[PDB]
RNA sequence: ACAGAG
DNA sequence: TCCAGCTCCACTTAA
DNA sequence: TTAAGTGGAGCTGGATGCTCTGT
């Protein structure tokens, strides 16, 4: 995981600083360590370790468990720091599904890690004073009305809470309080009759104290898993075929776990009432879709039942394999041409095939197909089987059967994506740092405008801003900004490939 | 205007100077090595101030000379930021005014920090200062160096090390200022 | 010239058509047959781009961005109070934090 | 070790390499330091509270 | 070689005047040798540095002149850099004390400034 | 014949000789008789100081062919050896400095 | 106090005569009155017999501590 | 070099090294095998090794 | 690679 | 030419 | 009935004195 530790070295530096990433990378790289050796193995002062640990235990990035002799060891979560890259995709998917108040609720949770409900309804209502005008303040009711609708849909979950020391072990204080999750009240919100108004930044006791709320990242990944399956059906068959897929997965939100190969089977009698009524479809045409989607050999859905009319299940693990295949075959075409992707689809279907059968079955001749075979074994998309005649395993007396393995090529393709994002961040931070003379010069001409904007700001200060020698230099600052906007956007779009890859790698692991 | 700089060093004393007290032979050897030289981060060393601790005088195998580790303090010309000095002019150039400070010579008064009523010359090297009532545009900065009084605003360390294998830039640079009222020649104020 | 190995076990049964001798090494950046697919645009893809650059400027200003402390300042002066970087300090919930982490 | 002192060309530790020699020069460790005049501690109480 | 402390103590230019003069008393009894230019770089930086000091008002001073110049200036609430520059250049008017004292018209009253002119020139 | 046994732990040296041996009881038990053909080839680099300058001037004046003699001469801070068979050795004996 | 042996060993004797001969080979001052000797090792042994060599033998114990013995206070022998 | 035809020079072998250790001779074992065979110096970067 | 010598 | 490690294979106990 | 830990048997990789003197 050298690409993961390199990429986590950048995300901790941009979002938290330099004397925290040395603590943060060292916990990922080596393992769970007590507190005295982290100051030793890195070399910072013991106070700066306590600052760097309290900022990493805040954002749910490192954990702690008590071990033998009462020592506390800190263990980082490498998968969690990589999910700091998907923050702009999280704030937008709570803008489509929820109001702009709910867009700011997730934003204060992702930027502070753990907050109380009383603190977030104040801070969101304060920040929504900028979004409004003309006497209308934001009040604590309609913020909390959006908040409790999130906890009904599990996008905000309660943190693991402190234990009750009056019930469990009264007496000597432990070095670490040994927190524990409670399944019942993760979403059982505390009641708040206290209301108020958001202050407009004029610049001139708590009932849920201890009840901290955090963003539930597993809920979004259940939601993003839906749109990968729903928009796949929308391209293949029909939009009416896609809404039926959209209907079943929305019903399967609260009733199945996030790791289940087959969801709860829903009968076709109750899908009909569950669909929105704008679709002029009968019960019989609804049974026509469910028997032609069952006719798909891709098996997005299945029958799996006979009682209650038409019983049908929609598949979860098999739907990811059809997407991760399409994820893995989309890059074979764009890197090596369309005629090379013909082979990668051929050797995938006929599971073990040789050279002579490929050139026959794919109508690509010798010396042009064999170049497209040999550039994929070196890129680890495709392997040999090497069935021998003798135990000598000599090359002149054996058969080399080509084979495409989905799992080994998907882990390989994910490992390229982590380094691909780290290279984009390194190119942006290179061009940002080398124009630190341009940006500060453009900042000083704007600071004359920014400072003294209204109080005593005469009109004879607008002509000395373009008058400085930055006037032909604006060509490069516009060449700067067209570079930063492309590299930031390409940093986001690679995360679409990661989620289709990482979900397939996660779902195929039994984790026994 | 100086600072003491506390340093450690290992000094070789060759064996023909064993007739002489070791406290005198170390002080002669450290002045032969540190005088008139700009150490990188601390500045220009003038002379040895004192020796503060003198450890054991080992004799290593393969040599008869006595090696001893020396703790000492050295006086260093290193003016702090925003300090007022007095010195003479070396001459004039379109790049600025070259101010001489006795032993030291690289002091640049930049044209962006000159006194504002004259900022550019009439294609001539010697810089002027135009006062309206008397001496318009001819109050000159003479190359013979009458005494001025300037204010240091910037100092810079360039690492004069070899870049590349083997087989003259100024390492200790200093940027003064004159634009404050009261600075300048000793005649003007 | 003859080698230690047999060429006939490598190949070259005719005895001719040996590969040519590379005179100059290949370039650092060999040119590509295919190009990057252009980016996806739209009103959803661009708002996430706008939200991303706002998070850099935000999280660099928050007190969780623990800067490194300054040192080796040369002298004291009265302008230190004018150059005092003021910023509010966040304090955690020590009930959730272990006891070994108090300042 | 002995065998890799012979390879690396440094003198070995056994034999005559076990001890170190000092030269008995006329030396005065800790000589009387020069007193400072300006920056003594009794005249420079700091400015800030 | 290695440096243990970058800025140990501030030095008045009288302390260098006493240092280079007492260095000269044991110097020039043994000339340079042309075994190396170490005796060359020593002699140029020692002679010329004392000549720059020999035009400054740091001459004719004593230790106890400096010991009382810091004594009278103890009750004026000035920094070490503001107490040092009053000894090296001997300010005689109130225009350069606005340079040697930062925000001089805001920390010190006009009488407090003018008493500082009498403090320097009557001791030095 | 590798590096470790053949060239590192044991290696060929110079200032060394090898001859047939033969007895002599008129010597002591701590003496050895070196032939003059080997005593002219083998040299010991004697530094010039205050105690041996009059001896080494005569050993330079004998030269490389008469037996109490010298084959090379090296200046004080130079690394180049003047081969003493040529030149006037009465001049190079007068210029013997210390070191 | 000092607990190690008071007799100079053969290794101390050999290296003291070696380092003293290398010092006398360079132009170091001689503590005894030489009488026509040219080999520096012979002058070193005359200085050893007369107890005048300015070398302090520092003996390192295997833990890290040491003892500073003078040459003029070890018992010399054959 | 090797032999009498090539003006060779003699060999402190493996066994004669073992005798010089037994005497405790450290500087003689340094002079024979470093100073008078193949003495040399190298430039070493102390950072990257 | 072979022969010698101690 | 002689000798320690490494790996393969039957052979009891234990459930 | 069989899972498993440990014996005995075969395979493999290592080693075997110091120099000069010549063709």
């Amino acid at each position: 995981t050298q690409a993961e530790i390199k990429l986590c070295s950048l995300l901790l530096q941009e979002h938290f600083g330099e004397i925290v990433e040395k603590i943060g990378v060292h916990l990922i790289r080596t393992g769970s360590q007590p507190l005295r050796v982290i100051a030793h193995d890195t070399g910072t002062s013991l106070d700066q370790v306590k600052k760097a640990l309290c900022v990493l235990v805040q954002h749910n990035l490192v954990s702690y468990q008590v071990h033998k002799r009462g020592v506390v060891e800190y263990e980082a979560q490498c998968s969690r720091v990589l999910r700091m890259l998907r923050y702009p995709r999280y704030i937008y998917t709570t803008k489509t599904l929820y109001s702009d108040t709910g867009e700011l609720i997730v934003e204060e949770l992702l930027l502070n890690g753990k907050l109380t409900m009383s603190a977030v309804v104040k801070k969101v209502a304060d920040r929504l004073t900028e979004t409004m005008e003309d006497g209308k303040t934001m009040d604590y009711a309609e913020v909390s009305n959006t908040f409790v609708r999130l906890a009904d849909t599990h996008f905000v979950q309660r943190c693991p809470s402190v234990p009750t020391t009056e019930n469990s072990d009264p007496g000597p204080p432990p070095p670490a309080p040994t927190l524990v999750i409670n399944e019942k009240d993760m979403y059982l919100v505390p009641k708040l009759s206290l209301i108020g108004k958001g202050k407009r930044r004029r610049s001139s006791p708590i009932p849920d104290d201890g009840i901290y709320w955090q963003a539930n990242l597993d809920r979004f990944h259940q939601h993003f898993r839906d749109q990968a399956i729903v928009s796949a059906v929308a391209n293949r068959m029909d939009q009416t075929s896609s809404e039926i897929v959209r209907t079943m997965l929305r019903m399967s939100e609260i009733t199945t776990s996030s790791s289940a190969p087959f969801t709860q089977p829903l009968s076709s009698n109750e899908i009909f009432r569950s669909l929105p009524v704008g679709y002029n479809i009968s019960k019989q045409v609804l049974d026509q879709y469910l028997t032609l989607l069952a006719d798909d050999p891709l098996e997005f859905v299945g029958k799996s039942g006979d009682s209650g009319g038409g019983m049908y299940v929609i598949n979860l693990h098999k739907a990811l394999a059809s997407l991760a295949t399409a994820t893995l075959e989309s890059v074979v075409q764009e890197r090596f041409g369309s005629r090379c992707a013909r082979i990668f689809r051929l050797v995938l279907q006929k599971k073990h095939i040789e050279q002579k059968q490929v050139e026959d079955f794919a109508m690509i001749p010798a010396k042009e197909a064999k170049d497209m075979l040999y550039k994929m074994l070196s890129e680890n998309f495709m392997s040999l089987q090497e069935i021998p005649k003798t135990p000598d395993h000599a090359p002149s007396r054996t058969f080399y059967l080509y084979t495409v393995n989905i799992l080994s090529a998907a882990r390989m393709l994910l490992h390229r994506c982590y380094k691909s994002i780290a290279n984009l961040i390194e190119r942006r931070q290179f061009e940002t740092k080398e124009n630190k003379r341009l940006l500060e010069k453009s900042q000083r001409v704007e600071a004359i405008i920014a400072s003294m904007q209204a109080t005593g700001a005469e009109e004879a200060q607008l002509q000395e801003i373009e008058e400085m020698i930055t006037a032909p230099e604006r060509q490069q600052l516009e060449t700067l900004k067209r570079n930063v906007n492309k590299l930031d956007a390409s940093e986001i779009q690679v995360d679409e490939t990661i989620f289709l890859l990482e979900s397939y790698i996660e779902c195929t692991m039994k984790r026994q | 205007m100086f600072v003491l700089v506390e340093m450690v060093d290992t000094v070789r004393i060759p064996p023909w100077q064993f007739e002489r007290k070791l406290n005198d032979s170390i002080a002669e050897e450290l002045n032969k090595k540190l005088a008139n030289k700009v150490v990188y981060n601390v500045g220009l060393c003038i002379c040895l101030f004192d020796i503060t601790k003198l450890e054991d005088a080992y004799v290593f195998p393969g040599d008869g000379a006595s090696h001893t580790k020396v703790h000492f303090r050295c006086v260093v010309f290193h003016p702090f930021l925003d300090e007022i000095l007095i010195g003479k002019i070396k001459g004039c150039s379109p790049e600025g005014v070259h101010v001489s400070l006795g032993f030291f010579d690289d002091i640049l008064i930049p044209p962006e920090s000159l006194q504002q009523p004259a900022k550019f010359d009439e294609a001539e090297q010697v810089w002027v200062w135009e006062y309206e009532t008397e001496e318009g545009a001819h109050d000159l900065y003479m190359d013979t160096g009458e005494e001025i009084r300037f204010r240091v605003v910037d100092e810079s360390f360039v690492d004069t090390s070899p870049t590349g294998p083997s087989s003259k830039e100024a390492p200790y640079t200093l940027v003064g200022s004159i634009s404050e009222p009261g600075l300048g020649l000793l005649s003007w104020w | 010239a003859a080698y230690t190995f047999n060429i006939e076990a490598v190949g070259f049964s005719k005895g001719e058509k040996l590969p040519d001798v590379v005179l100059k090494p290949p370039p650092l950046f060999p040119d590509t047959d295919y190009k990057p697919v252009p980016l996806k645009t739209g009103e959803g893809e661009e708002y996430m781009l706008a939200l991303k650059q706002e998070l850099r400027e935000t999280m660099k200003r928050m007190p969780y961005f623990i800067e490194t402390p300054e040192e080796r300042q040369d002298i004291e002066r009265y302008s230190k109070r004018y150059m005092k970087v003021y910023k509010e300090e966040w304090i955690p919930d020590w009930r959730r934090l272990p006891r070994e982490m108090m300042p | 070790g002995v065998s890799e002192c012979i390879i690396m060309g440094i003198p070995m530790n056994i034999g005559t390499g076990l001890f170190k020699l000092l030269h008995k020069a006329d030396r005065d460790p800790n000589p009387p330091k020069r007193p400072l005049i300006f920056d003594t501690n009794e005249f420079h109480i700091p400015l800030v509270t | 070689m290695e440096v243990k402390d970058a800025n140990s103590a501030l030095l008045s230019n009288y302390e260098v005047f006493q240092l280079l003069t007492d260095l000269k008393e044991q110097r020039k009894e043994s000339g340079k040798n042309k075994h190396s230019s170490g005796q060359q770089n020593l002699n140029t930086i020692t002679y010329e540095t004392l000549k720059y000091i020999s035009k400054t008002p740091c001459r004719h001073q004593s230790p106890e002149i400096v010991r009382e110049f810091l004594t009278a200036l103890k009750s004026h609430k000035l920094t070490k850099a503001e107490k040092l520059q009053l000894l090296n250049h001997r300010p005689v008017t109130a225009v350069e004390i606005q340079l040697m004292v930062e925000e001089s018209e805001e920390r010190l009253t006009e009488e407090q400034i003018e008493a500082l002119l009498h403090t320097v020139t009557s001791i030095l | 014949q590798g590096r470790f046994r053949g060239n590192l732990s044991g290696k060929r040296v110079d200032f060394s000789g090898r001859t047939v041996i033969s007895p002599d009881p008129n010597l002591r038990i701590d003496e050895v008789a070196v032939p003059v053909h080997v005593a002219k080839i083998l040299t010991f680099p004697e530094k010039v100081n205050k105690a041996n300058i009059n001896f080494l001037r005569k050993l330079v004046q004998n030269g490389p062919e008469v037996h109490p003699g010298a084959n090379f001469i090296q200046q004080r801070h130079t690394q180049m050896k003047r081969f003493l068979k040529y030149g006037n050795r009465e001049k190079m004996a007068q210029e013997l400095k210390y070191g | 106090k000092r607990i190690t042996t008071p007799y100079m060993t053969k290794y101390e004797r050999a290296r003291v005569l070696g380092t003293r001969a290398l010092q006398i080979a360079m132009c170091a001052p001689v503590m005894v009155e030489l009488e026509g000797e040219t080999d520096p090792l012979l002058i070193a042994m005359k200085e050893l017999k007369a107890r005048k060599i300015p070398i302090i033998i520092r003996r390192y114990l295997p833990d890290g501590s040491y003892e500073d013995w003078g040459v003029d206070e070890l018992i010399i022998t054959d | 070099t090797e032999g009498r035809s090539r003006d060779g020079g003699l060999r402190l072998g493996e066994m004669e090294r073992d005798c010089l250790i037994g005497y405790g001779a450290s500087m003689l074992l340094l002079e024979r095998l470093m100073i008078s065979s193949d003495a040399f110096e190298v430039d070493v970067c102390g950072q990257c090794g």
